[PDB]
């Protein structure tokens, strides 16, 4: 929109009211941990292919070591963001916070779960150890996870559960609401919540009597802004696109690795057992070496793309850890950071 | 006289079972929304080229269509193929015939097709609300035939949906083919309703449902939207 | 341990590159001079091309892993330059950027391939409970503290 | 050193070894093919269909009396193990120097005007000389000299029109440069080799996709289900578990495939049931250890396997007895990361030492043993919030902590020619 400022050398504009605003920022922290058994990917059960694969050295030791490094870095990513304080601060029993209402972001006391209402809305929007051991009957033979598992591709569980991550966020919320910014620098020191809001108003250059004289208007504006966040999450279905992108990219890379097993790479057949049924080892060796070279190339391409994606999500988790410690455990003066 | 195909003339391209996948295939197919030549009869049957393969349909109710004549010059200097449908079997015969000018069958059977069967190399014998569709192919010494039949309800032309043709027979006839000709059974024997399309080399994308049935396809050189669908390997963009 | 990891990863990558020279990659021998001692050039070429292909692949895998590791240590050095100028040449108000507590000052020491920062902070110690009020009423007028 | 390591993978070996061939007992007419009184000339080659019989090729290739025996997409050793589809036999007589031209992709004018093989040829070519049976002055073997084009594969041309070779026609008459296209072999018993007659048989077939009628002399076995076996279904070898299926094959189908081009469904040849094929049990093993400076005790995690299915997943008594300390017992515990064997599950909570997954860690504690526990997040705490109380500190502490950061790494260079070639000038 085109605009113009009414500049003069003796004019100024001073605001006479204000708005309390609540906005959302979404960041990726970790990705799916995978492993490959290369001998099952390249050769299946064939011991002739397995003895021929030793002529290429330590390529599979190298690939496994690269994937184990990625898998360990994902649990470091999650620790760095959520385990910043080591006291589990309990939720305060009677909610008397000067008119400010935090019930949609705190965990509900009747239910024994740790998730809040808004965390429930967020976990029901990203469309993502259980079908493993399965896949014996033939109606479970058209889904993609059994065809991954039968060729040596595995998913490893995260070290911290979802319940544990919600316990961490519950403790960070309880610490902020009862202590301000003191628990990030030392022991928690209790302060009443409107006095905490008055000295944050003082931190942006407004005098604290503005808050004490407009306390009920300010608490009403806050409660309305939380309700609007909740409505926009409760009915809109594209808000978590940055989180859904990560899931989609990972599933696509694993599907491409599974589909590359039906290329013959210049051999008579892409099926190793059909090569083995028709030929004897001195002319079967020429075909099996072509198949081996193609499948090794497919695995090395997968592992390289995974390492470049792991570096991108590591930078994003470093940014999330900095935002946790500078916007949740303090008040920040950097323009547009929080 | 012309009609248009809309989708007709897709066949199973191999003999392996597949369910709940998409698959890309490069073969000889009849393109979508091609115009096909229409031959009708109210009160002629010329020679037509073969051109790498032929799609053949015919609807009828009183059993007029009976077999075809395949071969390169049709005049006893080279071999030729004869396929003739009888009351309760079929007679395949590779043999050096001398064919009549307008061959037909009489009212009971009068073989008024040929006049001298000589040098006879192969011979075989085995067991508007009716539509039948055919694909003929002649590659490296074989003759492949695909077929399907279905109850038509339509008034003039071929329907809109999807039927895939199943393999019928493969014949080692070993000859060279350039033209072909249709044989009828006339109402009165005077020695003096079907559609023909041609096959092109294409790439198609085929879908199989849960039960192994081809239900939908995409002709990748039809339009830019289907070229997009073939690049993405999906039916939804 | 963060400094010892960098030394270990790179020594391991060089040792793997040296050990890949004893793979025959489908040839009759992994030794080039033993291929040259037994065969004449038109069919020694078939063996030597296999060896060449395998060794080129080994080198390219090494160089790709070095580029990704170098990109990670460049980000670590950018962070260390920011910490030198914001914690050693100034006093910082960013929470937890220069130690835990309220930052007073920092000192740098050099290390092999690295840098160690010594952060000095203020930590509050022994707390007492009190009764408090937002304002005080004197003569029909409200009074607020200045700090 | 102390940690947890992926080491290898477990894989239960198959239990039996079954064979399932169609019940058939007739013998193939190979005497009627090879021991025929008169063969054909090459421009009119004879094609015979072979069907519904038991073929024993080893008699043919071992008890040979043959000169050439070359099999193309297949090895001769495997021919008594396969079943075949659309088997045909070609047969003709040619000269000795022209046995060369019956091969894929070859010139001459037997290969260009008489009989052409394709490039994707599957089958065998068999030859033997026949001068005792094809001699005198024998003028009963014709071949073509001139054609207008080159033949297609498996195409037969039997027509004698006068080849026009100038500019002017010759209408059914032999005249100026107008030749008769067939000319006879001048066989004698007085020729040298290269001009003596040879008899040739060409077998041709497809392998392993369609239903089959012709195969080999090996005996079927019972069908065993619900176990890992080593099967063979009309030549298709493999490994896995078999199970009744609900797929309806059309009658021209025998096998089915996955998205990795993997055979997962098969039709039995004797019964006409549809079975599905699924491989054996497998997974990764991880070994939890302290240092070998400390102990030689280990725990083992079988990843995403249920705990009662482990002595099926690894085999019980195909391995050593020192693998059956770690397959059942009393230290058996079920996590969401799989089944853990060899650790004692305690009820406390500690800081994590060796991570296992989904909230479970492991350590070497108390003599000594390996324990598994749920990890603790930290010390529980509570704040004394009210609406008119505050806490003010009365003292302080001066604190000094360290922070360590990498700055640079080792600079290396490679000399490519010395790595790849050493000092070899040919390389
Ligand atoms: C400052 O803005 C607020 C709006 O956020 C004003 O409050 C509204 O006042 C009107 C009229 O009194 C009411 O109809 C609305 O319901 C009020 N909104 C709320 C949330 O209470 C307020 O009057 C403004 N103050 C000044 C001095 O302009
Ligand atoms: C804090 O906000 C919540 C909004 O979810 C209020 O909860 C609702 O209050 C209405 C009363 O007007 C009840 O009818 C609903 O059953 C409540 N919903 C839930 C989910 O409990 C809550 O009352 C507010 N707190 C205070 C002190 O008013
Ligand atoms: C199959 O038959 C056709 C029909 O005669 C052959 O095509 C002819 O080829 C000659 C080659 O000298 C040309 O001069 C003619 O003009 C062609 N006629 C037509 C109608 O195309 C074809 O060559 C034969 N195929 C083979 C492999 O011999
Ligand atoms: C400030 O007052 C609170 C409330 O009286 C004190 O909290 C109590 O501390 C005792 C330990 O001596 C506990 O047994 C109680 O359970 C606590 N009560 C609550 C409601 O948490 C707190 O200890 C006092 N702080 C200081 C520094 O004396
Ligand atoms: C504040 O804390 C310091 C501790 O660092 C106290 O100093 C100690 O006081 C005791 C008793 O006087 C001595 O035994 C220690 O040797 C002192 N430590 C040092 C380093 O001098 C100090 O007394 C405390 N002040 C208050 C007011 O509580
Ligand atoms: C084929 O039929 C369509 C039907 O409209 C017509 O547009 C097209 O011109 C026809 N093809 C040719 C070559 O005329
Ligand atoms: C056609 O059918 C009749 C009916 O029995 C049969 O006698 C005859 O052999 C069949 N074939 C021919 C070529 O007429
Ligand atoms: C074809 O038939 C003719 C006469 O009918 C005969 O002379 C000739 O030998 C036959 N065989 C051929 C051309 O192979
Ligand atoms: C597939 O087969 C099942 C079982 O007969 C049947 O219930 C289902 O309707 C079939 N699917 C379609 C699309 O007809
Ligand atoms: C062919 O005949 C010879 C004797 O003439 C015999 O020794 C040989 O076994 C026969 N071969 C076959 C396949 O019948
Ligand atoms: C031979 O196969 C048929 C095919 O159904 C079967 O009925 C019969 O029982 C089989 N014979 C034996 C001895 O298994
Ligand atoms: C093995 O462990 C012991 C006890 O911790 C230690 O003293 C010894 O140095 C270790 N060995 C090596 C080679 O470090
Ligand atoms: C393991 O198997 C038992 C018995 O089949 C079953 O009760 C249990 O639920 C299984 N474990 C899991 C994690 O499903
Ligand atoms: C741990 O506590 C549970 C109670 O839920 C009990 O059943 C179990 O026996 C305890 N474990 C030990 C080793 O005492």
């Amino acid at each position: 929109a085109e605009n113009s400022v009414a500049y003069s050398n003796n004019s100024i504009a001073i605001p006479t009211n204000f708005t309390i605003s609540v906005t959302t920022e979404i960041l990726p922290v970790s990705m799916t941990k995978t492993s490959v058994d290369c001998t099952m990917y390249i050769c299946g059960d064939s011991t002739e292919c397995s003895n021929l694969l030793l002529q290429y050295g330590s390529f599979c030791t190298q690939l496994n070591r690269a994937l184990t490094g990625i898998a360990v870095e994902q649990d470091k990513n999650t620790q760095e963001v959520f385990a910043q304080v080591k006291q589990i601060y309990k939720t305060p029993p009677i909610k008397d916070f000067g008119g400010f209402n935090f019930s949609q972001i705190l965990p509900d006391p009747s239910k024994p779960s740790k998730r809040s209402f808004i965390e429930d809305l967020l976990f029901n929007k990203v469309t993502l150890i259980k079908q493993y051991g399965d896949c014996l009957g033939d109606i479970a033979a058209r889904d993609l996870i059994c065809a991954q598992k039968f060729n040596g591709l595995t998913v490893l569980p995260p070290l911290l559960t979802d319940e544990m991550i919600a316990q961490y966020t519950s403790a960070l919320l309880a610490g902020t609401i009862t202590s301000g910014w003191t628990f990030g620098a030392g022991a928690a020191l209790q302060i009443p919540f409107a006095m905490q809001m008055a000295y944050r108003f003082n931190g942006i250059g407004v005098t604290q009597n503005v808050l004490y004289e407009n306390q009920k208007l300010i608490a009403n504006q806050f409660n309305s802004a939380i309700g609007k966040i909740q409505d926009s999450l409760s009915s809109t279905a594209s808000a978590l696109g940055k989180l859904q992108d990560v899931v989609n990219q990972n599933a696509q890379a694993l599907n491409t690795l599974v589909k590359q097993l039906s290329s013959n790479f210049g051999a008579i057949s892409s099926v190793l057992n059909d090569i083995l049924s028709r030929l004897d080892p001195p002319e079967a060796e020429v075909q099996i070496d072509r198949l081996i070279t193609g499948r090794l190339q497919s695995l090395q391409t997968y592992v390289t793309q995974q390492l470049i994606r792991a570096a991108e999500i590591r930078a994003s988790a470093n940014l999330a850890a900095t935002k946790m410690s500078e916007c949740v455990l303090g008040q920040s003066k950097r323009v547009d950071f929080c | 006289a012309y009609t248009n195909s809309f989708t007709r003339g897709v066949y199973y391209p191999d003999k392996v079972f597949r369910s709940s996948v998409l698959h890309s295939t490069q073969d000889l197919f009849l393109p979508f929304f091609s115009n096909v030549t229409w031959f009708h009869a109210i009160h002629d049957n010329p020679v037509l080229p073969f051109n790498d393969g032929v799609y053949f349909a015919s609807t009828e109710k009183s059993n007029i269509i009976r077999g075809w004549i395949f071969g390169t010059t049709l005049d006893s200097k080279t071999q030729s193929l004869l396929i003739v449908n009888n009351a309760t079997n079929v007679v395949i015969k590779v043999c050096e015939f001398q064919f009549c000018n307008d061959p037909f069958l009489g009212v009971e059977s009068e073989f008024r097709v040929y006049s001298s069967a000589n040098n006879c190399t192969f011979e075989y014998v085995s067991q508007f609300k009716n539509l039948r569709e055919f694909v003929f192919k002649n590659i490296d010494g074989y003759f492949k035939i695909y077929s399907k039949h279905t109850p038509i309800n339509l008034v003039r032309d071929l329907p809109q949906g999807f039927s895939a043709l199943e393999p019928l027979v493969d014949l080692p006839i070993g000859i060279n083919i350039t033209r072909f000709q249709t044989l009828l059974a006339l109402h009165r024997s005077y020695l003096t309703a079907y559609y023909v399309g041609y096959l092109q080399p294409r790439t198609f994308l085929l879908k199989y449902n849960e039960n192994g049935t081809i239900t939908d396809a995409v002709d990748c050189a039809l339009d830019p939207l289907s070229e997009t669908k073939c690049t993405l390997k999906s039916f939804t963009v | 341990g963060k400094l010892q990891d960098v030394v270990n990863q790179n020594a391991q990558a060089l040792n793997t590159l040296v050990k890949q020279l004893s793979s025959n990659f489908g040839a009759i021998s992994s030794v080039l001079n033993d291929i040259l001692s037994r065969l004449d050039p038109p069919e020694a070429e078939v063996q030597i091309d296999r060896l060449i292909t395998g060794r080129l692949q080994s080198l390219q895998t090494y160089v790709t892993q070095q580029l990704i590791r170098a990109a990670e240590i460049r980000a670590s050095a950018n962070l260390a330059a920011t910490k030198m100028s914001e914690c050693v040449l100034g006093q910082s108000k960013r929470v937890d950027f220069c130690g835990k507590g309220y930052h007073l000052m920092s000192f740098p020491q050099s290390a092999p391939h690295g840098v160690v920062f010594l952060h000095v902070t203020y930590v509050p110690a022994q707390e007492k409970n009190f009764t408090t009020a937002p304002a005080i009423c004197h003569d029909g007028k409200a009074h607020f503290p200045r700090e | 050193e102390k940690g947890i390591y992926q080491t290898s993978n477990f894989r239960v070996q198959p239990t039996e070894s079954i064979v399932r061939f169609p019940n058939i007992t007739n013998l193939c007419p190979f005497g009627e093919v090879f021991n025929a009184t008169r063969f054909a000339s090459v421009y009119a080659w004879n094609r015979k269909r072979i069907s519904n019989c038991v073929a024993d090729y080893s008699v043919l290739y071992n008890s040979a009396s043959f000169s050439t025996f070359k099999c193309y997409g297949v090895s001769p050793t495997k021919l008594n193990d396969l079943c075949f589809t659309n088997v045909y036999a070609d047969s003709f007589v040619i000269r000795g120097d022209e046995v060369r031209q019956i091969a894929p992709g070859q010139t001459g004018k037997i290969a260009d005007y008489n009989y052409k093989l394709p490039d994707d040829f599957t089958g065998c070519v068999i030859a033997w000389n026949s001068n005792n049976l094809d001699s005198k002055g024998n003028y009963n073997y014709l071949y073509r000299l001139f054609r207008k084009s080159n033949l297609k594969p498996f195409e037969r041309d039997i027509s004698t029109e006068i080849y026009q070779a100038g500019s002017t026609p010759c209408n059914g008459v032999e005249g100026f440069n107008c030749y008769f296209p067939l000319q006879s072999y001048g066989f004698q018993p007085t020729n040298g080799v290269g001009y003596q007659p040879y008899r040739v048989v060409v077998l041709s077939f497809e392998l392993l996709h369609a239903p089959a009628t012709v195969c080999g002399p090996k005996k079927s076995t019972n069908l065993v289900k619900n176990k890992c076996v080593n099967f063979n279904f009309n030549g298709l070898t493999g490994t896995g578990v078999l199970t009744e299926s609900n797929k309806k094959f059309l009658p021209f189908q025998q096998f089915g495939r996955d998205i990795a081009d993997t055979t997962d469904a098969v039709r039995d040849p004797q019964t006409l049931e549809i079975l599905d094929i699924t491989p054996c049990s497998f997974g990764g093993v991880s070994v939890i250890t302290p240092g070998t400076n400390t102990s030689n005790q280990v725990a083992v995690l079988y990843q995403d396997v249920n705990c009662t299915e482990v002595p099926v997943a690894i085999h019980a008594d195909q391995l050593t007895p020192t693998w059956r300390v770690y397959s059942t017992g009393s230290n058996v515990f079920q996590t969401r990361a799989g089944c853990l064997i060899g650790a004692e599950h305690v009820n406390n909570s500690y800081e994590c030492d060796i991570p296992i997954g989904a909230g479970i860690c492991a350590s070497y504690q108390t003599s000594q043993s390996i324990i598994a526990y749920t990890m603790s997040l930290g010390a529980e705490n509570s704040v004394a919030y009210s609406n008119n109380s505050i806490a003010i500190p009365t003292n302080f502490t001066i604190s000094v902590t360290t922070e360590i950061l990498p700055v640079s790494m080792t600079k290396t260079s490679v000399d490519c020619t010395m790595y790849i070639c050493g000092d070899s000038t040919e390389c």
